């Protein structure tokens, strides 16, 4: 009969939305993440500043980045955030919108829900105007595989890809800076680049054109002994991982002296044996060590006894950075080394960039090299990390450029063709994914409005008017004037995009609004 | 071009929005021929069950200010309707929507408001041509309104009966000619616990709640009526007076001529020939005397005490007779009389008065109630009475409209023409304005649990050339001439609701912010 | 979870799984949806109903 | 199937009516169809566990 | 959004007052029929009362929600209307409850319900 | 050391004057929304009174009901309510317009001059500026068709902020015929506003004669025809007594018999004293007892009863009836007379008609509308517009709105601001700077880039075109005259010189101190 | 305070009250001091004023 | 509706500008007392460190020692830091002409034009500046004497702010020596700065 029972503990505090009403619930949820984003997209966008729990700060305009800060309470949220975190190791910016598109996506969404509408058949016809849109979008693509040794579509896509960014300031010496970085690491017989071989190196300092790429590696080390050399011509190197002291197999070892001559014979080696490698590395002919681990004081100045600098405590990665850029070699024996393992590069000079702090070493290889580095200088912490950021994600779509040579004008044309290309299709539709269509198509129509809005301008008299052109003409390229120019050749504007970049993203988005319309209930857990 | 500072307000929009879909939503459920009734429980601990909106939302608690003001809204609309309250609020919120749909759109909504004048004024236009005109002397048109709008709440139990009742009603408290605004107030309802709905009953005369003074007298023949509003106890003056005792024979004069008063004060109250004796509340002072009741009693008089002040006039108005308030002044020739009246006795014991028959018709009359459940007998008269008051709507206006959806789809099929005339930004916003009314046929296919979007469309299309007369049917579950399923209503219902929704977003648009106060 | 990892399902023997029962014959229910899922999988669902 | 038609929002008993009628006689594998929204050999349809 | 409560819809409430009125009827199933056993009520101090007809007990017993007062109060009116058929009536109801939510916790249009409800 | 109480301030003339400044410049942009005739208005809910909240677009009520701790503030709250017990709007004006001074004042702080010299200057510079407002005024005097013609410019430019700005039309005859029906009488009182709800805010007007809304008495005439009318003020329900308080002491029932009995006739005489007067209307303020009421239903005379002293007012200002007492010469005291009273009903409720009326001295507008805020602020639009209306018959001179006119003072300042030379000459910017920002802020609400159009209005005026505008439909600068953009001089020269002093006082402290509060 | 050039005082009253004034007796009239020979200059100026 | 967790705030725009711009305006003002040869020193006081607590003009350490909530101040402490790395005064210059430079920026935002827009013409409006300061510089290579003259002149510029202004003559010498001790080399590391109580400041010697 009716008397309480538990079948959850905490039955209190289990509570429960189920249905439309929490449908809705994260339709609202969603559309505050949405506007929360709209202001962050394109270059008359503004970017957010995320406070740490730690108290520190951060300003960016990578929305991935402004989510991995963001903490939440509501899960769908936190889908969204891992989204776009998904989106952007994926490609890259466009997540300067990638979640803008899914929410008004879902707000307009809700309006079918409105309509009483089923999610299922609502989740039916928006990945089916998914498909619609890639490939209406792929045929209007362009490509950039036509194109000649690609120097200065690279160059135009870095400038469209950095018109986003602060650091627009002299981006176009970046997107230069970029696009030279990415051709000497790439692999054209692979179609991939891994970023290892990109170091990055942002010391703060200096101004933002201050920031240089280095055909090279720069170590944050100074020299092992403060006599040694600032600078060094030749580059005969020698790359060692075995740190200059008493050798020590690390097995439990321990000799176990009796008499005299036992202290003084190894009394005797103990000098003995760093003449030893000091002559060893000497017979190799090289001119410059470098060490991961440590040095003994007494040989260290003995090997500056030899003018033969060298690096002692250098991490990792970045000695094989030094050894592939350099083609050199890593020996972990004083023996074993030869010259031919020996590195090579153009020039080495530390740097005293700080003005009243220590110093930092730069490696001006001039032969081929793998690997390569990037020196940053600006005038903020925070200004630098976004540079890196930026910097960081305009790689990732030349690399995603090296992948596919086809792209698209960007500036908002691109998708405004496919909802009128999803229009077109929605009269030949049949029924209600019809009405799905037009949902979708007058989803996507917001990127724009973001934009002219983002522009200050009439968001629809301008889009109402672009795609009238764009209906009136057939050419795709047209997109916003975001900088007042009275040109909506975006191609001649030559705001540009991969076909991935958005091909992949509304893809994406398609996907995840799908499970958004797919669920209907939750229990949350009373905190 | 011009840039925007602050967001403030255009957020607090946003939640004047939000908060009035969710209100509206909330409420959309109960709307129609498959309206559902709801329940509140008070904080104090009371109960409720209501079909409308708008008692429902006199029971709403609510703390967001824009829907107390969509509360507010639908109180007019009941100040003027009755139901429809029910529809207006969801046209309200749903303009929001559509309101909302423009605000990411960027227009300002200074220009939606006037857009939305215009929007009104076809939209006004249009009913007046689409409407019925008829006379108020057709009954059954009457009827078929009626039940129209009594196929909208509980009282569908017994509408067929209930009907005729409330319409019958109206015809004798009406004059059939000037085509006023006759007031309701003239109509008493009677909540009498107990009974059955279909036990609920008409009274063409006076019935009072109250209970009779009298031990031994219970029904009357051909009655003579009086009331009386001056106490029959021991004169008491206004200002302070005693009665000294000092000697001897004063005992006896006093207490025998208090008798002697009461004597003749009853004396001539027989002598006038009255029977049924109206007394009110004189809590001020000395109220009937008992022992004048032993006189009347041993006169053999109908006698009620405790009239209240409020209703007097109300049954002088039913009874046709003037009340007393000095003895020169109480006379047969103001004597009224009635062809009988005695207390019924239901409720087991709920013993209740009734007057039927009067030689002086008053255009008064009294309505009963009858039932099980104590709520649904409140939310019977409920539905009872804006069953008058949509009655009293079309005694205002003598034209008629189809119930059902019908103009709605109408309108907005008007409007999507309209607008598509219309050039600028303002289309959109009818483009807007009209897929609000969109939201009603689609809510009714929702409580009709049938595919809304299917039909409602099909129903524009048959609408295209399927004027107001047909639309979507309830009883079969389709689409059809609703005319001839006779679910017709006043032409001013949607009217006022329209009007009323109209001029409330448009003060809402013109809201920025909301400033917490001391 | 009371840990905050969130856990989407189709699979009701994985909500089930979620859904931790107090109520003892019902964990039979839940029981039941381990025993289908590692027979047959969904229509665990169905299992239930 | 009645969970179905609900999870499809479908008059189930209509189509139950309908299902158990024609599954008198016609035909075994007979069944719903979300899309048709009705009966339907489903085997044919390749519906097949 | 009101203040000082929520609200719960649908199937909830709808399976909740179900819950609400065969409670009631297990309350007094017991108590019916020639072979009818009393009921009784410790009252809170003792001062305890036996009896099997519902609408004292009913009366006698507090009830907080809503619809349960609804049968409480109709047993009254039958009291006030017959004196047994507490042996009967409100077991009547619930169950006549009962069942018709059931066709309703499908889908069953309560409306279309009540029709026949009333053709019954 | 400590020297007050815990709880007691002290801060002195940085974080002092800081502070002050804070809140005003919060007192001030909270409230810029709200005027313009592109303005918002605003939201005031209670912290708790069941939500007695107030969407507002007066900042003067907005200012009212918000609680405010900043005491500059306080001071300019006030300041404004006596601004608003001036002129009622502009308060929207005159806050705001005394802040920017403020905002700017502080500028000047960072510019490290002496404020007492900024007294000076501005002082100096107000004096130059009030008369060249004066400079600039126009009268219409037995110019009736100007006159009048420009007296509806007026209200419009007033009502065109409000939510009633979709009707500009309809109130302006509305407020210009009650206007007129005041004869030159400013009393406001002679008008009520009558609000009730129903009907769309177009419904609203005023009525040909009066209303009322009371009960009538017993079953006398509904309707009266050529009525004579009577008011008074002596009671009848509370029985006209003797107010020492004799007592009244007998030794027989029979002579507190005839007492009764006596008072009935000293009663009952008191009445033909009245009816003596042969009046078939009486009224009083007074609750009026049941049976003289019966007397005069006797008497087939119809009569209203507690009908307060405002509305009494308002009869005999309409009727010019002379409210009485005893009655005791006729012919020395003169009756009310009107053509008609009947009784009609609206909304829900009878209200008591009084055609045909011998004065139109008195008045009384029809609120027909959709929200008890937009019924309240509707009220609250009209009385202001009245209150302008009255001071224009008050003071029959005028002067063109529309920022231009202020601007004509920013540039006369602008002027002396040279044959200053001095350091005031910085203030002399500072203070045309402040107003220049007005219309800026007015262009503002309006949308259109503001930067331009002050420029170029500063421009023409600067040039010399006086009448040289802005335009509020199409944000542009106009000729004021064509479009009639005007408003009272009395208006802004309170507005220039309140903000003046408002200046002053906040300038001149130098330390606040806050007592340690119960 | 002092001076056609001196500057003056607003006051808070205890009830939320507000003053502005330059009168010093009135100043220290509104003033709530604590230490006492602080009354004393307070009901000094009011003496002298 | 709630999203994040509590104590987590979202502040957009007007609130973002609002408070953002105080702390700016806060800093400036707290440090532009500092600056000018008639400039004067503030104390910073340890919470408690046995009250370490050091009178300072040079605010980039004040910059240093303050702890701040408003982020963007926070930014601009970072700022000031920077440049202390690199010239050690005129952090107190950058400090407050950003600010002015900020509040100034509000008022266009009170002019209500759009920021992107404020942003363009300052970055295009740095871009001249800076130019014709460039334009505006003077060179002095090997006219040693004229070179070393001016060079003690920049000493004493940027000495008479500091409280060895009442002996800026004195100090100049001292530096422009130590500094001709350094034969090029930047490494301020070479010379050391040893301090101890006893004797007047003129005392402290090379």
């Amino acid at each position: 009969y009716g008397r309480p029972f538990l079948i959850i503990k905490d039955q209190d505090r289990k509570s429960r939305l189920m249905g439309l009403e929490a449908l809705k619930s994260h339709i609202m949820a969603a559309k505050a993440v949405a506007n929360t984003m709209r202001t962050s997209l394109g270059p008359n966008g503004l970017d957010k500043m995320m406070v740490d729990k730690d108290g520190d700060v951060t300003v960016t305009n990578d929305g991935a980045t402004i989510l991995s800060m963001m903490d939440v309470d509501h899960q769908i949220a936190k889908l969204m955030v891992e989204l776009s975190k998904s989106q952007d190791d994926e490609i890259g910016d466009g997540t300067t919108g990638v979640v803008v598109l899914a929410g008004a996506l879902l707000e307009e969404a809700e309006q079918l829900l409105d309509r009483g509408i089923h999610p299922i058949r609502i989740a039916d016809g928006y990945e089916q105007a998914a498909r619609v849109a890639i490939e209406h979008l792929d045929k209007i693509s362009d490509s950039v595989l036509v194109d000649i040794k690609d120097t200065e579509p690279l160059i135009q896509t870095a400038k469209t890809t950095l018109g986003s960014k602060v650091v627009n300031s002299c981006h176009r010496q970046m997107a230069e800076i970029a696009v030279n970085a990415v051709l000497t690491v790439a692999d054209m017989e692979r179609r991939d680049v891994d970023f290892e071989l990109i170091k990055v190196e942002g010391k703060v300092g200096g101004r933002l054109e201050d920031t240089k790429l280095i055909k090279g590696v720069i170590v944050d080390k100074d020299f092992s002994h403060p006599q040694m050399p600032k600078k060094v011509e030749d580059a005969k190197i020698a790359i060692l991982t075995c740190p200059f002291e008493p050798p020590k197999p690390k097995t439990k070892h321990k000799l176990d002296v009796t008499s005299v001559e036992d202290y003084k014979a190894l009394q005797k080696y103990e000098k003995e044996k760093f003449e030893e490698m000091i002559q060893q590395i000497k017979e190799t002919g090289a001119n410059l060590a470098i060490c991961q681990w440590g040095f003994d004081d007494e040989a260290n100045h003995l090997l500056l006894q030899n003018n033969l600098p060298a690096v002692r405590w250098v991490g990792g990665p970045e000695i094989e950075l030094i050894a592939i850029a350099t083609g050199g070699r890593i020996v972990p024996r004083f023996s074993e080394l030869t010259a031919e393992k020996l590195g090579f590069a153009g020039l080495v000079q530390e740097i005293s960039f700080g003005t009243t702090k220590d110093k930092m070493l730069v490696i001006e290889q001039c032969k081929n090299s793998r690997a390569v580095t990037i020196f940053i200088r600006g005038g903020n912490k925070m200004i630098i990390e976004e540079a890196k950021r930026s910097l960081h994600d305009a790689l990732c779509v030349i690399r995603n450029l090296i992948r596919d040579n086809r792209v698209v004008y960007g500036g908002g044309a691109a998708e405004i063709s496919c909802a009128l290309a999803v229009s077109q299709e929605a009269d030949k539709c049949p029924t209600l994914e019809q009405y799905a269509m037009r949902a979708f198509a007058d989803a996507l129509e917001v990127i724009p409005m973001a934009l002219s809005e983002n522009s200050g301008m009439n968001p629809i008299q301008t889009m109402t008017e672009v795609r009238a052109r764009q209906v009136k003409e057939m050419n795709p390229a047209l997109g916003i004037d975001c900088l007042h120019k009275g040109t909506n050749d975006m191609k001649q504007q030559h705001v540009i995009e991969t076909l991935i970049g958005k091909k992949q993203q509304i893809s994406l988005a398609t996907q995840m609004v799908r499970m958004i319309l797919k669920i209907d209930d939750i229990r949350k857990p009373g905190e | 071009g011009a840039y925007q500072d602050r967001d403030k307000p255009a957020q607090i929009r946003f939640s004047n929005i939000s908060a009035a879909k969710a209100v509206a939503d909330a409420i959309r459920t109960s709307l129609g021929p498959k309206g559902m009734d709801k329940m509140i429980q008070d904080g104090k601990g009371d109960v409720t069950i209501t079909n409308d909106g708008a008692t429902i939302l006199k029971q709403m608690q609510v703390l967001h200010p824009a829907a107390r003001m969509l509360v507010e809204l639908s109180k007019a609309q009941d100040i003027e309707a009755g139901d429809g309250t029910t529809s207006v609020v969801i046209i309200a919120g749903s303009l929001l929507d559509s309101c909302t749909k423009l605000l990411q759109k960027g227009i300002h909504p200074t220009i939606i408001s006037e857009s939305f004048q215009k929007a009104l004024e076809k939209g006004i236009e249009i009913l007046t041509d689409m409407s019925r005109p008829v006379e108020l002397s057709d009954r059954e048109t009457l009827l078929n309104s009626a039940t129209t709008s009594l196929n909208s709440k509980v009282v569908s139990q017994y509408s067929s009966l209930l009907s005729p009742m409330s319409v019958n009603a109206v015809m004798k408290v009406i004059d059939p000619a000037t085509a006023t605004s006759v007031d309701l107030r003239d109509i008493k309802i009677v909540k009498k616990l107990g009974g059955t709905i279909d036990d609920c009953e008409l009274v063409e005369g006076l019935v009072l709640t109250q209970k009779v003074s009298n031990s031994g007298i219970t029904r009357v023949e051909k009655a003579k009526i009086g009331l009386i509003q001056f106490c029959l106890s021991a004169p008491k003056t206004d200002m302070d007076n005693q009665i000294v005792v000092s000697d001897y024979a004063q005992m006896d004069r006093v207490l025998r001529e208090e008798r002697a008063y009461i004597l003749n004060l009853v004396k001539q109250i027989k002598k006038t020939g009255c029977n049924v004796l109206l007394i009110q509340k004189s809590i001020l002072r000395d109220a009937l005397s008992d022992l004048a009741l032993h006189f009347l009693n041993k006169m053999k008089i109908m006698v009620i005490k405790d009239i209240e002040r409020e209703d007097i006039e109300f049954i002088c108005k039913t009874i046709g007779t003037k009340p007393v308030a000095h003895i020169d002044q109480f006379t047969a020739d103001m004597l009224g009389s009635a062809e009988l009246a005695e207390e019924v006795n239901l409720n087991g014991s709920g013993k209740l008065l009734k007057i039927t028959g009067c030689a002086s018709p008053g255009k008064t009359v009294t309505i009963v109630v009858r039932g099980s459940n104590k709520l649904v007998i409140e939310e019977a008269e409920r539905s009872i009475h804006d069953a008058l008051c949509v009655i009293r709507c079309l005694v205002k206006k003598r034209a008629l409209i189809a119930g059902g959806g019908a103009p709605e789809i109408e309108l907005a099929l008007r409007l999507t023409e309209y607008s598509r005339t219309l050039s600028g930004m303002e289309s959109y916003c009818v483009r807007a304005f009209a897929d609000a009314m969109e939201v009603i046929p689609s809510t009714l296919a929702e409580n009709a649990g049938l595919n809304p979007i299917s039909t409602v469309t099909e129903l524009r299309n048959r609408h295209a050339q399927g004027e107001k007369t047909a639309g979507i049917n309830v009883r079969k579950g389709g689409i059809s001439n609703i005319l001839e399923e006779l679910v017709v209503q006043p032409l001013l219902v949607s009217v006022s609701a329209l009007t009323l929704a109209t001029e409330t977003v448009r003060s809402i648009l013109k809201i920025d912010d909301v400033v917490n106060t001391r | 979870d009371g840990r905050g990892k969130a856990t989407i399902s189709n699979d009701g023997a994985t909500i089930l799984k979620l859904l931790d029962v107090v109520h003892p014959a019902a964990k039979t229910l839940v029981d039941i949806a381990k025993s289908q899922d590692a027979e047959v999988g969904d229509g665990t669902t169905s299992v239930t109903l | 199937p009645r969970q179905l038609c609900d999870n499809a929002g479908f008059d189930a008993t209509n189509i139950l009516n309908k299902l158990r009628a024609r599954h008198a006689q016609g035909g075994t594998w007979y069944g719903v169809d979300i899309n048709n929204e009705d009966i339907a050999d489903n085997f044919e349809a390749f519906v097949w566990e | 959004l009101s203040v000082f409560g929520d609200r719960s819809t649908g199937e909830t409430i709808r399976s909740q007052n179900v819950m609400a009125a065969a409670s009631i009827a297990n309350i007094v199933k017991s108590s019916l029929g020639p072979v009818g056993l009393d009921k009784m009520l410790v009252d809170d101090i003792g001062d305890v009362t036996i009896t099997n007809d519902g609408a004292t007990i009913l009366k006698l017993l507090e009830v907080e929600h809503p619809a349960a007062k609804v049968l409480c109060e109709l047993a009254d009116l039958q009291d006030k209307e017959v004196g047994d058929g507490t042996t009967s009536v409100v077991i009547i109801a619930a169950e006549l409850l009962k069942n018709a939510d059931e066709l309703v916790k499908q889908k069953i249009h309560p409306t279309s319900v009540i029709s026949g409800y009333r053709l019954a | 050391v400590n020297i007050f109480k815990a709880g007691a301030d002290e801060e002195r003339a940085e974080t002092a004057r800081l502070t002050s400044f804070i809140g005003a410049i919060a007192i001030g942009d909270l409230v810029k929304s709200t005027l313009g005739p592109k303005g918002m208005d605003k939201i005031l809910l209670s912290s708790g009174r069941d939500a007695s909240l107030m969407v507002t677009n007066d900042g003067a009520t907005i200012l009212k009901n918000i609680g405010v701790d900043n005491p500059a503030a306080k001071v300019l709250v006030d300041m404004s309510r006596v601004q608003d017990d001036e002129v009622g709007d502009g308060t929207t004006s005159v806050t705001v317009l005394a802040a920017e001074l403020l905002r700017e004042a502080e500028s000047l702080i960072a510019k490290k001059i002496h404020p007492q010299t900024i007294i000076a200057g501005w002082r100096e510079a107000t004096k130059a500026a009030r008369e060249a407002l004066l400079s600039s005024a126009v009268d219409h005097g037995s110019d009736e068709v100007k006159f009048r013609q420009d007296l509806m410019n007026i209200a419009g430019t007033t009502l065109s902020s409000k939510l009633l700005t979709h009707h500009k039309d309809h109130f302006t005859k509305l407020a210009v015929e009650a206007v007129l029906r005041l004869k030159g009488s400013g009393n406001l009182e002679a008008i009520h506003i009558i609000k009730k709800l129903g009907g769309s805010l177009a419904d609203s007007y005023l009525d040909e004669g009066f209303l009322l809304d009371k009960k009538i008495g017993v079953n006398q005439p509904k309707r009266i025809e050529n009525a004579k009318i009577l008011i008074a003020n002596t009671g009848m329900d509370t029985d006209k007594i003797k107010i020492f308080g004799s007592r009244v002491r007998v030794d027989s029932t029979a002579k507190v018999a005839e007492i009764e009995h006596a008072e009935k006739e000293k009663m009952k005489e008191k009445v033909e004293r009245i009816l003596k007067h042969g009046i078939n209307c009486f009224i009083n303020r007074q609750l009026i007892y049941n049976y003289p009421e019966q007397l005069f239903g006797a008497a087939g005379v119809m009569a209203i009863e507690h009908a307060d002293f405002a509305g009494v007012e308002r009869l005999a200002l309409v009727t010019g009836g002379e409210i009485a007492s005893t009655f005791d010469h006729p012919e020395l005291v003169k009756l009310g007379s009107c053509k008609l009273i009947e009784e009609v009903m609206i909304g829900e409720d009878k209200l008591i008609h009084f055609s045909g009326v011998a004065l139109g001295e008195a008045c009384t507008i029809v609120l027909r509308g959709a929200t008890q805020q937009i019924l309240d602020e509707a009220e609250r639009s009209l009385h202001d517009a009245l209150c302008v209306l009255a001071q224009t018959v008050k003071d029959s001179r005028t002067v063109y709105g529309g920022g231009c006119s202020e601007m004509l003072m920013a540039h006369a300042v602008t002027q002396l601001a040279n044959r200053t030379p001095g350091k005031e000459a910085v203030a002399m910017e500072s203070y045309a700077k402040a107003l220049r920002m007005l219309p800026t802020i007015i262009a503002d609400n309006a949308g259109y880039d503001s930067a331009d159009l002050v420029a170029q209005l500063r421009a023409a005026h600067s040039e010399g075109n006086t009448t040289a505008g802005l335009d509020m439909r199409e944000g542009t600068i106009g000729d004021m005259a064509i479009l009639g953009i005007t408003e009272s001089f009395q208006v802004k020269r309170q507005v220039l010189l309140s903000a003046a002093e408002a200046a002053e006082v906040i300038l001149r402290v130098d330390n606040i101190i806050k007592a340690a509060p119960r």
